[PDB]
């Protein structure tokens, strides 16, 4: 299966500061990498689809970039509502797989 | 608009079949692809599978063919059956459309001898 | 817009169609060639009242909503007009959902009749990718 590795495993930041989250695939997956946010007691929420495509209803401060095996999710000026888990998922090949997740917390 | 919601037992015994239901409100199930995803105790997400418009299914090989995803148009619901469960199947189960735009609230199912 | 063969191959690779769900890039370039002759504005009205839209001739009865087709299902949750842009983003997104069904690329009749079983790789050969 395609293995997705996320880093850092945990990231502490002060609201107002920006961050970038990494997700690398074990083999090329084109632009077929999606980003999800998940908070405790909640279901995942799609933030970015196909590496960099925006999602209606998601804050503009979220952006994605990358192709092939290296992808990044960036948050321009983190807000308190952004603290939680972030997961990347690939849909290039079956079975779809998820990265191990990156926890974003207040420093 | 569309709403999804999981229902079914929260406690099951080892070796039995775990069954969950996802009720769809707002549009026909015949108008999208439907999936099941679960989260294990350590923030580990696993895509279980999905059923597409033609009835074709795609199941994660990790499940070793113990899974079945079916639909019922008349009730506008789809289901998840997982046979011979073990404590390794304890997790929070979610239903969601293939696009990932609509998710259920998720439901914890614990597999225990008790 | 009418894409050049190599121009579309490079664009589709950028849009992640190289080896998407088991289908090599040549499949998509070939499909576009025989479905719309590389023309993003191509449209074809069908007898059942549905219409095929864009470079990949996506049908209005099952995939997109043009608001003029009987039992429309809008499986791609997108307006058919979006599939008529010179920007292939929406067409690729919808094509990916289409091919993710058990029928795969057999959804494209032209591909099935002129590409399946042929040396599809030839469609991306001689191109700067």
């Amino acid at each position: 299966d395609i293995v997705l590795t996320q880093s850092p495993a945990t990231l502490s930041v002060t609201p107002g500061n920006s961050v970038s989250l990494s997700c690398r695939a074990s083999q090329s997956i084109g632009n077929n990498l999606h980003w999800y946010q998940q908070k405790s007691h909640e279901s995942p929420r799609l933030l970015i689809k196909y590496a960099s495509q925006s999602i209606s209803g998601i804050p503009s401060r979220f952006s994605g970039s990358g192709s092939g095996t290296d992808f990044t999710l960036s948050i321009n000026s983190v807000e308190t509502e952004d603290f939680g888990m972030y997961f990347c998922q690939q849909s290039n090949s079956w079975p779809y797989t998820f990265g191990g997740g990156t926890k974003l917390e207040i420093k | 608009d569309v709403q999804l919601q999981e229902s079914g037992p929260s406690l099951v015994k080892p070796s039995q079949t775990l069954s969950l239901t996802c009720s769809v409100t707002g549009d026909s199930i015949t108008s999208d692809y439907w999936s099941w995803i679960r989260k294990f105790p350590g923030n580990r997400l696993e895509y279980m599978g999905y059923v597409s418009y033609s009835g074709s299914t795609y199941y994660n090989p990790s499940l070793k063919s113990r899974i079945s995803i079916t639909r019922d148009t008349s009730k506008n619901q789809y289901y998840l059956d997982l046979n011979s469960v073990t404590t390794e199947d304890t997790a929070t189960y979610y239903c969601a459309n293939w696009d990932g735009d609509y998710w259920g609230q998720g439901t914890l199912v614990t597999v225990s001898a008790a | 817009k009418v894409f050049g063969r190599c121009e579309l191959a490079a664009a589709m690779k950028r849009h992640g169609l190289d080896n998407y769900r088991g289908y090599s890039l040549g499949n998509w370039v070939c499909a576009a060639k025989f479905e719309s002759n590389f023309n993003t504005q191509a449209t074809n009205r069908n007898t059942d009242g549905s219409t095929d839209y864009g470079i990949l001739q996506i049908n209005s009865r099952w995939w997109c909503n043009d608001g003029r087709t009987p039992g429309s299902r809008n499986l791609c949750n997108i307006p058919c007009s979006a599939l008529l842009s010179s920007d292939i983003t929406a067409s690729v997104n919808c094509a990916k959902k289409i091919v993710s069904d058990g029928n795969g690329m057999n959804a494209w009749v032209a591909w099935r009749n002129r590409c399946k079983g042929t040396d599809v790789q030839a469609w991306i050969r001689g191109c700067r990718l």
